[PDB]
């Protein structure tokens, strides 16, 4: 099919395809058979596997969160307890998924989400318990849970997944950016305001994903730690930009931390060495 | 009830797998989209871009001069810089090339290296970038350098000189990890004449540095790169 | 007969000439254009001014000295008091525009020194201060006087570091942004057009800067023996195919 | 390939672009520049 | 036994999810529809009716008077009642624009605002009404007011003047729970003139205000609400 | 769509009626009244 | 001045109605040419007709 290099032989012209001037901007595409005798080679490759649907398109753990099943008597303050817990949605806490995403400006997708949840009993208990989690969509608007047994639980109109733990949760959720694509970084503030917020922490307002363990308490405490992954689909993106280079400390923001190592290796010997 | 027997496998989550899934949002009717320039469709598209190399990573902590190749005067036949071929690390392992390749396991195809000279106009210079493929040491003198793939670039009105590092394998695809038996050899460059500067002028001069792929290039089997942490 | 060394460009009444470039950049190969009915939301019948603010606004000239790290300036921001364009960012809610960007520089045949004349998309400055700290409005809207990146770090603005592009990423990676270089030997001037390029159709031109322009040296300057140690930089912007929409009365900023 | 899910974000991913354009980053230019000929003329 | 595999997700119950499931009651029939006047189809039929807005809402317990905007006679040039555009709280909260509205996260579109007149029939008056879109404040005297989109309303035969808020915004679609970047404006009326009464006429004189949805209007991602509760 | 139950309630959601007339209840009047003419003659 | 020597100006045309721009950013905000010295010597910059009264007195 498609042909990796053309045959060339000798060449002595006045037409010189290696001698150019990045000061213009651009990428000269100069082949190897532009400064050497090549022979005839083909592809046998497509490219597949570097396709942006292929590099987004596959699960990345973006965060993980712990509540637990005990007695709820007594507990003035349900979320603290962790008798339920808060995700405010993002995709920036864990930096893997993070870096991949931010080799662009712009990005557009649906995405398929994959909810794992899994028991841990610590201390003394005779049995494993069976334990049912509800992680139900809190969008910005809706009414927060206060205790693991409001009566917003009762999810009428907020999309809710009930699994058991041990088992895994499955679902996809199409794009829901307010604009045209999601935004990487936002050189930008919500108003015209001297101490308000900088960077894209204004533009993602996603809302809460609530978990709570549905089961009473048992005589034993369970914790049950839930992971949560990202798997785009359908994807598009624009503006490519430089990789991240330094350490992330933020969620959303691009500050970096004071007093960091090197990024580029230093050589063991001179600028000649191999 | 249409009789079923389950496969070994069933529950398992794959990371890798691409199956269909209920919709959280039913009936929901995502924003238009509109026209946005700029849009990325491979990464192979972008590697091809080339990007700063720092060549001169010999500092204390990283800097602008860490892409600065010093050229001395009136110095001859003498070397001016060097290094391996190791695309995933190195002085590569930064760089836009290096940063993409590093999210493969494999890669083939030929990389494209060039240099832009930014001494002053009146001051003249011919040297000698060398690629010195696999199974020999790195080039010890020019003449060893010269034997081998090879460019004579004349500096003059063109700024650039766009030395290709043609793919030059056995084994048709070597790993980006480090690894000898899939080594790709080595990068030098020396004086073939030597710099020589006007009247009134000590200041130093340097070299800028750049690495793209060719279309010629390949890369596969997606993997999580060493350059990003947290924790 | 001709040749890309020499160029000219006419905007509105103001047409700049350069007799040393470098061809010209058009960023990802397209021009700018206003905002068809296709892709439209604002229901609001839009202004366009057209020659009275697509034309050249010249900056106050940088002085590039052996030591100087780099400026950085904001779009729209670099021209809020540029005659009626900046009046039309704070009288209307919303409004798009691309630029023809042309950085001057010249010097002798003698000289040496290479700038990297570079527009980031979405340029998300990071805070010095590190962990989640803020970067102050005022400071990502310094004007047309733009950011000095050889200037000391200051309570609520931006890290300044060059080798870390202000953001965490390397220097050497600018180059996937659409650039020019000036490279004293061969430049003389760096030319970049900007469609406007946003995830929406149209936004507020104050609240957010769709671009920032920088011009970082790279190979430092060097002058011939006994000369003054410093050329001056100059920053020609003009805005293009300038859409204003939602009139109402004058906005009021931080400062 | 049959799609079991009334919306579109249910379908799995979308298979090979199959455009591969990298001139809109590598060769940005407003003069064309032919490989081969002065790159400063 | 037809070989099958088990996705993840298997034995979930998304409350969303839109499956087949046996029929507890097989064979029953059901009883005959019949015709009823007044079907609604769609929430976006109904949130075009216009219902009234508790504008006044400035006093200490609900009452008939939070929707009474008083106006004054002889007053020139000064302010008549302000608001900012969250539709989904603040005087809008209770109407049922908002009430519905704030079943969804998203929306978009043009609003329909209107006053209706109630000053004795021989009484005269020349208000103005102002949306002042987002990026500067909510207008602090008429001629700020003026400079935005704004309508001149000619108390007369016609009681009722509508001013439309033409969806004016970059981002496509707003929140409707209050949100800084997405706020939406504000809106405010004024003196044009005066209110004139008549000989023999003291009482006090009153607007009536509506919120209605433009058919330009659009609402996304279902969510609960704020405006009930129980546990 | 391929219904595997007998019942018609067994069937999944209806899908988007498509109807969309808001004038029985926004323009409920028994004389006709065109926008721009004196909605009180 | 010397072929081996370089600079860039900017000449400006400033329309009745205004005072002679005292700096350069008030001359540019006019119409202009930013001209740059080379190997074409001479710069032409036009002074296109712009009034209201279709005649001036030349007196
Ligand atoms: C499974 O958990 C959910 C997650 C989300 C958030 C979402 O899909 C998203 C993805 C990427 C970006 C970016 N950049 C912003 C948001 C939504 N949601 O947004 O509605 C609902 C969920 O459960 C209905």
């Amino acid at each position: 099919q498609t042909v990796a290099s053309i045959s060339s032989g000798p060449k002595h012209t006045q037409k010189v395809p290696i001698l150019t001037a990045n000061e213009t901007g651009a990428t000269m595409p100069v082949l190897p058979s532009d400064s050497i005798e090549t022979r005839t080679t083909y592809m046998h490759f497509n490219g597949s596997e570097t396709d942006v649907e292929c590099f987004l398109g596959r699960a990345a753990c973006v965060h993980v969160t712990e509540i637990q099943n005990k007695d709820a008597t007594g507990i003035d303050n349900h979320r603290e307890a962790k008798l339920f817990n808060d995700w405010k949605i993002n995709l920036s806490s864990l930096v893997q998924l993070r870096k991949k995403l931010e080799l662009f400006t712009y990005v557009r997708f649906d995405s398929e989400y994959t909810i794992l949840a899994t028991a841990s009993q610590p201390d003394s208990a005779n049995y494993s318990s069976n334990l049912v989690v509800q992680a139900m969509y809190v969008p910005p608007g809706a009414p927060n849970p206060k205790e693991w047994d409001d009566y917003t639980w009762q999810s009428a109109s907020n999309p809710s997944v009930f699994f058991k733990v041990g088992d895994t949760s499955r679902f996809s959720v199409p794009y829901v950016g307010l604009a045209s694509a999601y935004n990487c970084f936002y050189d930008g503030y919500s108003h015209d305001d001297a101490e308000t917020q900088y960077g894209i922490t204004v533009l993602n307002h996603m809302g809460s994903m609530a978990f709570r363990i549905v089961n009473e308490h048992d005589e034993h405490k369970t914790l049950v730690k839930i992971r949560v992954y990202h798997r785009a689909k359908h994807v598009e993106a624009w503006i490519p930009r430089a990789p991240r280079a330094l350490p992330y400390t933020s969620i959303g923001r691009t500050n970096y931390p004071k007093n960091t190592e090197p990024v580029i290796k230093k050589r063991k010997g001179d600028i000649k060495s191999y | 009830g249409l009789p079923t027997t389950t496969l070994p496998g069933s529950g398992q989550f794959l990371t890798t797998d691409d199956r269909q899934s209920p919709s959280a949002l039913p009936n929901y009717e995502p924003t238009p989209r509109i026209h946005i320039p700029g849009k990325v469709h491979n990464l192979l598209e972008i590697i091809q871009v080339d990007t700063l190399i720092p060549m001169n990573n010999t500092h204390t902590k990283d800097e602008v001069n860490s892409y600065l190749i010093p050229l001395n005067a009136n110095r001859q036949n003498e070397q001016v810089f060097g290094t391996n071929l190791f695309i995933g690390d190195g002085v590569f392992k930064t760089t836009l090339l290096g940063e993409i390749v590093q999210y493969y396991t494999h890669w083939s195809g030929s990389l494209r290296f060039s240099l832009m000279y930014t001494g002053p106009a009146l001051s003249s210079a011919k040297l000698i970038l060398a690629y010195t493929p696999p199974g020999a040491r790195g080039p010890q003198d020019r003449r060893e350098a010269m034997l081998g793939t090879h460019v004579v670039w004349d500096i003059g009105l063109q700024s650039t000189i766009v030395m290709t590092i043609p793919w030059t394998s056995g084994v048709q695809f070597r790993y980006t990890d480090p690894d000898t038996y899939t080594s790709a050899g080595f990068l030098s460059c020396w004086y073939q004449t030597s710099l020589i500067l006007p009247p009134e002028t000590t200041g130093q001069v340097y070299l800028l540095s750049f690495i793209s792929a060719c279309p010629d290039f390949k890369l596969r089997l997606m993997k999580d790169t060493q350059t990003i942490s947290q924790t | 007969g001709y040749s890309d060394r020499v160029q000219q460009i006419t905007l509105g009444n103001s047409t700049i000439t350069t007799q040393e470039a470098a061809n010209a950049v058009v960023c990802y190969a397209e021009w700018p254009e206003y905002l068809p009915d296709v892709d439209a939301s604002d229901v609001n019948k839009t202004s366009k001014p057209d020659t009275s603010v697509c034309r050249f606004y010249t900056l106050d000239s940088k002085t590039w000295t052996t030591g100087s790290k780099g400026w950085c300036w904001k779009l729209p921001d670099a021209l809020k008091d540029m005659g009626v364009f900046g009046q039309n960012m704070f009288f209307h809610s919303l409004g798009r525009s691309g630029y023809t960007v042309h950085v001057q520089c010249n010097a002798t045949k003698f000289h040496s020194g290479c700038l990297l004349v570079v527009v980031i998309p979405e340029h998300q400055l990071a805070s010095h201060e590190g962990g989640n700290v803020s970067v102050k409005y005022t400071f990502t809207h310094p004007g047309e006087r733009g950011i000095d990146l050889s200037s000391a770090n200051e309570v609520g603005g931006p890290v300044k570091d060059v080798i870390y592009n202000m953001n965490g990423t390397l220097l050497g990676n600018l180059l996937i942004f659409p650039h020019q270089f000036i490279n004293l030997r061969t430049n003389n001037t760096a030319t970049i057009v900007i469609p406007y390029i946003n995830s929406v159709p149209i936004d507020s031109m104050t609240r957010h800067n769709n671009v920032s322009l920088m011009v970082i040296p790279i190979a430092p300057l060097t002058v011939p023996t006994g000369a003054t140690p410093s050329l001056p930089i100059t920053v020609t912007i003009a805005p293009m195919c300038t859409e204003f929409s939602g009139i109402r009365s004058k906005s009021i900023v931080p400062q | 390939v049959i799609n079991y899910y009334k919306d579109a974000a249910s379908t799995s991913s979308a298979g090979q672009s199959l455009s591969m354009d990298p001139s809109k980053f590598t060769e940005p230019v407003k003069d064309l520049m032919l490989k081969g000929a002065p790159a400063l003329n």
